[PDB]
């Protein structure tokens, strides 16, 4: 403090080194004091909450698979970023290259036609051959779930998948190939958390088979993210131009 | 209160405990989880240059565990001191295997990420590492700087891969088809564009026939403008990703990577020290180039009038603590 | 047999809740050891300390001493439109408190001279008008040759212990603090060999004590 | 503040409400979408087809005002009007979007 | 019996315990809850006049907590004695910064609410407080009392805001449009109507340019009627609210606030001592006037016949232990 | 797996019950410290001790010694119509026991003289008629110049340990106690300069030991 | 009586899960002793060490 | 000081310095001569009995007076000043009361600014200004600071006299 | 076995214990119940002819319990 100082130290510095100094300057008449950090910042606390992933290569939020045919629902974190929205789970993982967690899915699906039904949900650990046309006997060895779905609609279910990847760290972006000879550039099919293949069933087996509709929430746990990348762009606000400078920094004056 | 209140400080299960006798019990079920394997020994090599190469695990016991049924029994930047402008002397030097680079004025130099601890290798073999050659400082293409480049122009020499080359590169590697086009090139991936232009060097001789390679990288650029020039540059040294996901015509938040602004005001030089970040201990050869080195313009250099508009610069790239594992017939790349 | 009555929830799926999912695997398996990947990130504030570039401000040889180069107004509304880090982090959370530092480079010839004033004026109905009125709250008259960079500190001076992150109602209480500013004081001088103009670029990185809480979707798109 | 809300759908089909809590202050999207609404906090309320399906909630005290006024004499916006009330003192907002399969 | 029976004495959860390892556990869930933050230090100023101004927290350490990834390692009214009528002497006096007010007879004087403990300020700065000027006792408008006022007439001088002004005041503050109308004014909000009529005073000089202000208030009214006059008054000193929510043409239960009846029987004088009640430590300037001072008539004063019907009175208002934080260009209000 | 049968409740939502609501948040957050706001209220009886004004009673120079100024009858029915505190508190609860004090001001010239009698007559089929019959149960003959105010105490004299709060059946047992009253005794005297009349205002505030229980909606509207 | 709300699973049959099946017998009965059958196999890797013929 | 043990370098060399105040502060490069004119005298008991009222900033920090333009045609000892100075003839026969605007506006002005009088002018809003009007006797120590940055090739000099009271 | 087996000798809840920390807990709920008030003193008179007329409770203290918000400290 002391108020008026002739000799007080300068605020000059250098930001050219990679490291940036953010410590507060000791200005006179100012008592700068630290603050405790509230625990919404830590990752493992912030990613433990469910969020909605974009389904398929594109065309989120929901996927509609016709009856009698299973959809494989790839869990590649690289497939999510394709056609990824600016805001969502999709674009948050774009900040880290490598992530490791036990991915907990909760998926819900609503059958428009009115009869009760059962989905058979299986998890094929990476990598595992997905049968081209799944059969109840073949699909079953992997791991089982039987989801009774309410006749009207909206029957949920949750899952807990441990971390099976042999990559140690699954990349959210990969620059290079996969096959030695083949192409498949820019992605790796063995880094991820299995696949969920699911085959619907109907006992009545009525005509007008129709199509089921679903969407799923995904929340990591025991999360670890090894190297950062810059977050995606957020569209800026419009310029009011009536009275500027109230919001939106002016410049070039 | 035993095995309860897990992942405290939040109303959720954070998987604080990998395993407990309690979880997965018939009475109640919690989410599953994992624990580290410790695949006993192996030439403990992971990140340069902390790699000892000595195997902690006993070698040659090959004990096994389960009993076979056919055997009877068996067993800075602190404001305390501010770096002066380029007028003041302030000597510095950064050496390497043999070649070394002197500098005057102020040279910003950093080590991007602190060196991680070692981890046991999956494979059993002895890594073959060569002292220079394969060390020192190799000189990549000297790129010309020009005045007409606006902010974020991605200047690069003749050895860089072109923009469209960063997508759909093709096989195998250098076809010369993606490296020659009108207006190029945006930037050079570090592993791929180092072998190119340096087949003779041993590092080059290696990395062809050795399959998996392990190197930390350090890149250095040198620009000396006259006391009257004004401008800036950035060295991103971006980890692996397509440019489209990394940056598109924006580069506004791009300082999250390592950067070390050149800032032709007070500096002639910049370096970066990068330990290599890749999944699995060792990347495969001929594919998967982890680091990519972009060089960008913060502000257009406007030279003193009546003097030439162009200005010249070079880029020095070198490995750190290289290693290799496994042999095979020569592969072009 | 125990006896139980069903609390009315009866199958509601929460976002934040304990357990609730049957394990879909077994044979718990260890994850290959991964001690070698560096720069492990444990926080979202570990971004807030890595700077980002707000705007490039032109500086010119022929200029008056009173003109203002730029006047960004501190806010979750104004910073979010820049695109930097903390532009994003402030946006992704619904409340913030702390003191965010604003760095300023100088990209210019080794011979240039002049003084930028960086004013910080806490909240008020109209913005500043001139350096004379604007330059009251706080300032550091900054020479352009001492270190090549200036580390200022935007204090936190305001009523509540927290500040809302608001967009649709930007000029609202608790949603803003005062304006910053950059004013000419002594125009450039230099030999006639030296360049005509010199840019001044302004970085914003949250200093120490910057804190946030209460997750919300990024508040820019919405 | 602990809310328990109930809602009864006259038409007969089962249905689901998606109940979210936007902590004060938070931008409420003008037209909510399932993806956008979801980040905040989630609830899935299955509602009986006939009617009357309840649900409860527990909301901690999020206000930065320390004390929320039940009457406020003064303005909110510096320039704007909004007299006699403050939009940042309270306990979020509950935005909820119905759905029918 | 651990962590059970919560919020005892009632069959409900009162949130007796802010947090327990037990609540929010996977097995069972209770309602959530909160705990006090302790934002370390800051000029501990909250309610006058207990504010010490010394910061408990260490100053200038700026330690931070999380480890950055780019650094290697870092660390009365009792019936025992009844006050006589105004005939008896019973001297008293109430002083202030310099000006002071003597009185005879019996002067009811109270301190409305006991002074609360201090709390650390959110912002870091040194408050600037002025000894008088900005202290002492400022004289607001002398209001005339008249006989024709029935019960609850809300008498006020020329400096009060009008009834309709208490709703839709407009911007900014005093437009002179809401302060001039037929029949006015009902009452004066304390912060707004003090600056008006006293721009010269330092308190007035301040509170314009200083943004957030902190003051406790004490109001004093003086009415001396002859030994033969009979009447009463009330001083409500209502905390912030619109009159419509506070009171409408009723005033029957309005004694819950501070009141201190004047009662022209035994008293010439009344005072109130009010610590300021506002959310957040410091209200903003130019808006949010927390206290509003109403002056009402319990019983119409009927004067001795043959003597003038009107009677005169004044209102003395003064701050207590003022403070301010932050500076800026002058703002009218 | 445990085994349970469902008690017939099966989804009833109570008013007073333990838990029953899934948390809709997490990241428990501390509330800015609030030690500075004074006059914290911990009870509903902390209102009952702050007086309120029942009625203003006129007193006149020309009057007989036997006339009665007012005769309020104690009840949750009679007090509730006044509008004071305890008017409201008694109403918001369904039972009350205790002794509620009735203050009386005197607003008048320094020279006035006279004696009000305050009678309290416990329950009986008809009300009082005259001071002679009314003035039995209890009284304090009160001079109008001693303190300017009189603090009386309406005792609690009645059968049960509690009293119901009833409205629709006001003249019912357990719902009332006796009447109060204010009777002239010695009419005003004063010089002919002094004012003609002097009002007497009567405050009611529940004294010590006043208690209540058993919540109900306010019993006035209903 | 305890009070419980039903987590959304509500009758899903897992593959790997604890219990979930009511016993269909009682009178627990011992299995004739069987110590005499040799070459008991405890693993699937105990096959991996017994060779097989790829190609001639 | 001025001791020849260590000589201050020219403006080419860096040599940082800064001089702060109540809130506002002024950084500088090169060499900044800064002195304290007279050593602080000891206290003495006041004649009057009262408590002085002193304001922390506002009324502290650094107030910016008029920015004066320097021109080449000024010979030695030209007394350059801004728009807030009192004119030469104003230094004699000022008149009452104080600023009449008659002595502060004339062809070619002004020679210099008396410190107490020309500070209130141009700063009525500031608290120091709010005070010193209504408070009668005032007590302040003063510090004045001028900032001129010419290019490395300019050559010149200035002096700050800070003359005590006299015509 | 704590707070269990209530109203023994019958398969029902007899309200043997008026109150326990355990009952009405969030985890489980039992039927409610009551306990005697002891309205301190008063001329202890109830059934003849055992009535003493002497008040056990202190007379005239009129202490009260809750702390009024307008008093600084009181006890």
């Amino acid at each position: 403090t002391l108020t008026e100082d002739l000799d007080a130290p300068q605020d000059t510095g250098n930001i050219e080194n990679g490291a940036a100094d953010n410590s507060p300057q000791p200005r006179t008449t100012f008592d700068y004091t630290g603050n405790p950090l509230p625990p919404d910042t830590k990752l493992e606390n912030f990613f433990s909450f469910y969020r909605l992933l974009p389904m398929g290569g594109s065309g989120a939020p929901s996927l509609s698979f016709p009856a009698d045919e299973g959809t494989i629902i790839p869990l590649d974190p690289i497939n999510w970023l394709k056609g990824a929205d600016v805001s969502g789970i999709a674009a948050m993982l774009s900040c880290f290259t490598y992530i490791a967690a036990d991915l907990r899915i909760t998926l819900r699906f609503s059958n428009p036609n009115d009869n009760p039904a059962t989905m058979l949900v299986a998890f094929a650990p990476p990598g595992a051959t997905i049968p081209l046309k799944p059969t109840r006997q073949m699909l079953s060895n992997f791991y089982m779930a039987e989801v009774p779905v309410s006749a009207a609609t909206s029957t949920m279910v949750s899952f807990s998948i441990p971390y099976t990847s042999p990559l140690s760290a699954i990349p959210t972006s990969y620059f290079g190939w996969e096959d030695w000879s083949g192409t498949n550039f820019g992605q790796l099919s063995s880094g991820s958390w299995g696949n969920l293949m699911l085959i619907p069933s109907l006992s009545v087996d009525s005509a007008i088979p129709f199509d089921f509709q679903l969407s799923c929430w995904v929340a990591f746990g025991n999360f670890k993210a090894w190297v950062p990348r810059p977050p995606p762009p957020l569209p800026p606000l419009p310029t009011p131009a009536a009275n500027a400078e109230r919001t939106v920094a002016v410049i070039k004056q | 209160t035993n095995i309860y209140g897990n992942g405290n400080n939040v109303n959720t299960d954070v998987g604080a405990n990998g395993w407990a006798p309690t979880v997965s019990t018939g009475l109640g079920d919690g989410p599953v989880s994992c624990t580290p394997p410790t695949p006993s020994p192996g030439d403990t090599e992971v990140p340069p240059p902390r790699k000892p190469f000595t195997f902690p695990a006993p070698p040659t016991k090959s004990g096994s565990r389960f009993s076979k049924w056919w055997e009877p029994a068996a067993a800075p930047s602190s404001t305390a001191n501010p770096q002066p402008s380029l007028i003041a002397l302030n000597p510095s030097a950064t050496q390497s295997g043999n070649a070394s680079i002197l500098t005057g004025s102020t040279a910003p130099s950093l080590l991007a990420y602190p060196t991680a601890t070692p981890v046991p290798l999956p494979n059993p073999d002895e890594p073959s590492q060569p002292g220079p050659s394969g060390d020192r400082t190799w000189l990549l293409d000297t790129v010309t700087w020009s005045q007409e480049f606006t902010r974020g122009w991605n200047i690069a020499g003749s050895n860089g891969m072109q923009w469209t080359g960063l997508e759909s590169l093709i096989f195998p590697v250098s076809t010369d088809t993606n490296w020659t086009s009108t207006s190029s090139p945006t930037a050079y991936p570090l592993p791929f564009s180092f072998v190119r232009a340096y087949p003779d060097s041993s590092w080059a001789a290696m990395y062809n026939t050795h399959s998996m390679w392990n190197c930390g990288w350090r890149v250095q650029v040198t620009v000396n403008g006259s006391q009257f020039h004004a401008g800036a540059l950035i060295l991103y040294m971006v980890p692996e990703a397509t440019t489209h996901a990394i940056q598109t015509a924006r580069d506004n938040a791009g300082f999250v990577f390592p950067y070390v602004i050149l800032n032709l005001y007070e500096s002639n030089t910049a370096t970066i020290e990068v330990p290599y970040i890749s999944p699995t201990p060792n990347t495969s050869s001929g594919l998967h180039a982890p680091w990519t080195f972009y060089l960008q313009v913060l502000s257009p250099l406007n030279p003193p009038p009546s003097l030439p508009t162009s200005l010249s610069c070079s880029i020095y790239v070198t490995p750190v603590d290289s290693s290799f594992h496994g042999l095979r017939y020569l592969a072009p790349q | 047999h125990w006896k139980t009555r069903a609390v009315p929830g009866a199958g509601t799926f929460g976002s934040a809740v304990a357990g609730q999912e049957l394990p879909l695997c077994g044979v718990r398996a260890y994850y290959p050891p991964n001690a070698y990947i560096p720069a492990q990130v444990r926080d979202w504030l570990e971004f807030a300390h890595r700077p980002g570039l707000m705007a490039t401000v032109p500086w010119t040889m022929a200029d008056e001493p009173a003109e203002r180069l730029g006047i960004f107004p501190v806010s979750p509304s104004a910073i979010a439109g820049t695109g930097a880090p903390i532009s994003y982090v402030i946006s992704l959370f619904s409340q913030w408190r702390g003191e965010l530092a604003a760095h300023l480079l100088f990209t210019g010839s080794a011979q240039h001279y002049g003084r930028l004033v960086v004013c910080y004026t806490p909240a008020a109905p109209q913005p500043p008008s001139t350096m004379q009125e604007a330059m009251r709250g706080t300032y550091t008259v900054w020479d352009v040759n001492a270190a090549s960079t200036l580390e200022f500190t935007i204090p936190f001076i305001s009523n509540s212990y927290w500040k809302t992150v608001d967009v649709n109602n930007p000029d609202a209480l608790l949603s803003t603090t005062g304006y910053v500013s950059i004013w000419v004081q002594n125009p450039l001088v230099g030999p006639h060999t030296a360049p005509a103009s010199a840019l001044v670029q302004a970085f914003i990185s949250a200093g120490e004590s910057f804190n946030v809480r209460l997750m919300q979707n990024p508040a820019l798109t919405s």
